[PDB]
RNA sequence: ACUAAAAU
């Protein structure tokens, strides 16, 4: 009687996918309690012995974190003993999908249990929630052989899957320790914070009556980079500085504007002694004739910050909706991962295949055609974050398929890929240095010789202007005019969404899978307002809360306290400190500034009391 | 001990009075035209020296300053970038320079790049001025090759922040 | 009715 191998996947796509490589095409399919987790059957080896192996799903974290008892109603508790005094259960995540009783219906009796889920910590803390509802239920293990295994794996290709099945690991307990400590500081903080204040606002001011005021940990910063941009706006005095333009004539017809190398100068009389100095002259000599040839760059791949940011720019979408169009994407197998993290192709990727079913469609096919007769050009390297393959096309559309916003993302998708494998824009930058009397000035532009991948991103392309007249050293021209415009310092404005993005990326505010979220949720809070060219103005709740919160502890907006508290989680995750210790270590830190926070309302107060 | 101390100190390019000359510690039988500028150099040109610059440099009939001179520098600011970001790379650098003999006070910009005065240089140092120097409008233009800094701190704060 | 992340 042969054994069962039980594996487990984050999704009911990979399970399939694995499913399907390691059987050969010999896969049986059964559908299981929840309804949407399936269950595949296929013989099989695992340890020099005949095996039978059943690959199923779990739709994402099993258990969710939340206080038990008393503590989950607000009229009854005080939020201060939410940070030592109240207890906090894994209860669930979807009741609706009954995971545990799937996976104890399932795991039977299973002799060995192989962990077919996402490299990263989240995956490691699935892998041993996991293993808790299954290793109760599998067959005592007798002698010393291991009876867990894990499955480290980057794509979804054959060779890829089948090499990670031979190399099995062991999963780190240390890891699922580093995400259980950041729930619960997560979970402790905000919720403590938001009831406190929650309760506070509603109690005292009338306009605020159903409002929710939350404080978290990734929003309170997000809602603080908007505020901080709106006072750079507010407090920002413009500066009038001067330009001399010279203006030359050379084929009788062309007249060439030339720019001044001493640019920006900021005082009126220098200013003035610049023109007195140059315009009582009608001859320009040539000194410098720069003919350089350069390239732009082509793109890496698209990684889901990448993606959500040309969303929002040019394709006029919000994070959420993009999100949820690239999901329904993905649903319907047109699209990658959406929340990938990986800008690396895998080293073994079917490139030539995703091209080649692209090749029947009008608007690039013939660059695709070209594209495919003279050979791929190897896509850039850049960051293998073992999380999953970058977005890329997997099957061919049309507008009379998709239609609208899911055309519009999956062209955008399509258009990076050929983008990411197509050549690199060469064009030549021609400068020509003119001297008028004592001072300088230049004049530059760019001819393309080879689009490459602009043609098929045409939006990143050298502007067509006219090329710059063939005039050698010491040639002498005339020029018209000699003019000096005023100018005044133009003020920033509003942060877009690209560039909430890009902080939030920088500063490790949030996630890939995370970033939509905060953003809808300080846009839903009421904090900031999405005005034209998404930007994110922020309100006048926005700004009483960060200002107050500058007033009374900054260190609760600071985007580096969230890096300060990763690192201090990556510590116990490499097993270089303690969970027990660095969850106290920064839950009493935390209890203490909001003690200060409760003592210290009156700013807020005072500061919210003039517009309400 | 006076008019040929007097006669070293044009030759050296410093044109101070009798009572500055004095005032620079000169003590008797001891130091005669090193130790005198040393001091100089740290100490405030407008409680030591006397005028040399012409009457109205600033109004625009003088066209050239010729003599090597010596200044002193009263406050440097980069005239090619706004005031939030005094430094930029948006622009090169270009700083108006205020400068003093002690009685009248005149404003220098800079064409080619001077590296020997920047942002950091503190306010008192002096600089010499070598050979003819073109005036434009009220300005003076300075290049490398007619401006050297000859340093010193006249005890002055920060005056910053 | 919170905080943060995985999932369709
Ligand atoms: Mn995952
Ligand atoms: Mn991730």
């Amino acid at each position: 009687v042969m054994k069962t191998v039980l594996m487990v996947a984050e999704k009911p796509s990979l399970a399939q996918s694995i499913a399907k490589i390691l059987s050969r095409g010999s896969l049986s399919s059964h559908k299981g309690l929840n309804g949407a987790c399936s269950v595949h059957e296929y013989t099989g080896t695992f340890a020099g012995q005949p095996v039978r192996f059943k690959m199923t799903s779990v739709c994402g974290h099993v258990m969710t974190l939340d206080f038990l008892g008393k503590y989950n109603k607000w009229d009854k508790v005080d939020p201060a003993e939410l940070f030592s005094q109240a207890p906090t259960e894994k209860k669930e995540a979807n009741p609706k999908l009954n995971m545990v009783k799937f996976l104890q219906v399932e795991g039977r009796g299973c002799d060995y249990i192989v962990l077919w889920l996402d490299c990263d910590k989240e995956g490691e803390n699935i892998c041993f929630e996991v293993l808790d509802a299954v290793l109760p239920v599998m067959n005592k293990a007798h002698g010393g052989e291991k009876t867990v295994f894990r499955a480290r794996f980057s794509s979804i290709t054959d060779t890829d899957i089948c090499n990670a099945m031979a190399c099995l690991g062991e999963p780190d307990h240390n890891e699922a320790l580093s995400v259980d400590a950041r729930q619960e500081l997560d979970l402790r903080i905000g919720c403590a914070f938001t009831r406190f204040q929650t309760k506070y606002f509603q109690g005292k001011y009338g306009d605020l009556d159903s409002s929710l005021i939350s404080f978290g940990p990734c929003q309170t910063p997000t809602l603080g980079f908007c505020v901080e941009r709106h006072d750079k706006i507010q407090s920002f005095k413009p500066e009038t500085y001067w330009v001399l333009q010279a203006k030359v004539n050379t084929d009788k017809d062309r007249s060439l504007l030339l720019d001044w190398d001493r640019v920006r100068v900021f005082d009126r009389e220098i200013a003035q002694m610049f023109l007195n100095m140059t315009k009582l002259e009608k001859e320009a000599q040539v000194e410098a004739t720069s003919r350089k040839e350069k390239a732009k760059q082509r793109p890496l791949a698209l990684n889901t910050v990448e993606m959500l940011r040309v969303a929002s720019s040019s394709l006029g979408m919000g994070p959420q909706h993009a999100m949820q169009t690239a999901e329904r994407l993905y649903t319907q197998g047109y699209i990658s991962f959406p929340r990938t993290e990986t800008t690396h192709y895998p080293e073994n990727f079917d490139l030539k295949g995703s091209l080649r079913q692209q090749a029947n469609h009008p608007y690039w096919a013939d660059t695709v055609k070209r594209l495919l007769a003279e050979g791929i050009n190897r896509p850039r390297k850049g960051h293998d974050a073992g999380d999953h393959p970058p977005i890329t096309p997997m099957k061919s559309a049309t507008e009379a398929e998709l239609g609208g916003d899911a055309w519009r993302l999956y062209e955008y998708i399509t258009r990076h890929f050929i983008a990411t494998v197509s050549h690199d824009c060469k064009y030549l930058q021609s400068t020509i240095s003119f001297r008028i009397g004592p001072e300088l000035f230049t004049c530059s532009g760019k001819t393309v010789l080879s689009p490459g991948f602009t043609e098929v991103m045409p939006w990143q392309s050298v502007p067509l202007e006219e090329s710059l007249p063939t005039c050698q050293r010491g040639d002498a021209f005339p020029v018209g005019e000699v003019k000096m415009l005023e100018k005044q310092t133009n003020p920033p404005d509003y942060l877009t969404e690209a560039e909430l993005i890009t902080l939030m990326e920088k500063h490790g505010i949030g996630t890939d899978a995370s970033i939509p979220v905060h953003i809808n949720n300080i846009c839903q809070r009421n904090y900031v307002t999405v005005e034209s060219g998404r930007r994110l103005k922020p309100t006048n709740l926005g700004i009483v809360l960060v200002h107050g919160y500058y007033k009374i502890d900054a260190e609760l907006v600071l985007p580096t306290i969230r890096s300060a508290v990763e690192k201090q989680l990556n510590l116990i995750a490499q097993g270089k400190a303690d969970y027990r210790q660095v969850l106290g270590h920064t839950l009493d830190v935390f209890k203490r500034k909001f003690h200060y926070f409760v003592d210290s309302i009156a700013g807020m107060d005072e500061l919210m009391e003039v517009s309400f | 001990m006076a008019q040929v101390a007097g006669a070293a100190l044009s030759q050296a390019g410093w044109y101070l009075s009798d009572e500055g000359i004095e005032a620079c510690t000169s003590s008797p039988d001891k130091v005669n035209v090193n130790d005198i500028i040393l001091i100089a150099l740290n100490t405030d040109l407008r409680t030591i020296g006397k005028k040399f610059l012409p009457s109205d440099i600033n109004s625009g009939k003088v066209e050239k300053l010729e003599g090597p001179c010596v200044l002193q520098i009263q406050k440097i600011r980069n005239v090619a970038a706004p005031k939030d970001n005094e430094e930029s790379q948006a622009a090169p650098r270009m700083l108006r320079l205020q400068m003093t003999d002690g009685h009248i006070s005149c404003t220098a910009v800079e064409f080619s790049y001077m590296s020997k005065i920047s942002l950091n240089t503190p306010p008192g140092t002096k600089v010499k001025l070598s050979g003819i120097v073109d005036i434009k409008n009220g300005f003076l233009l300075l290049n490398d090759s007619n401006t050297t800094v000859l340093g010193g701190e006249v005890e002055h704060l920060i005056e910053k922040w």
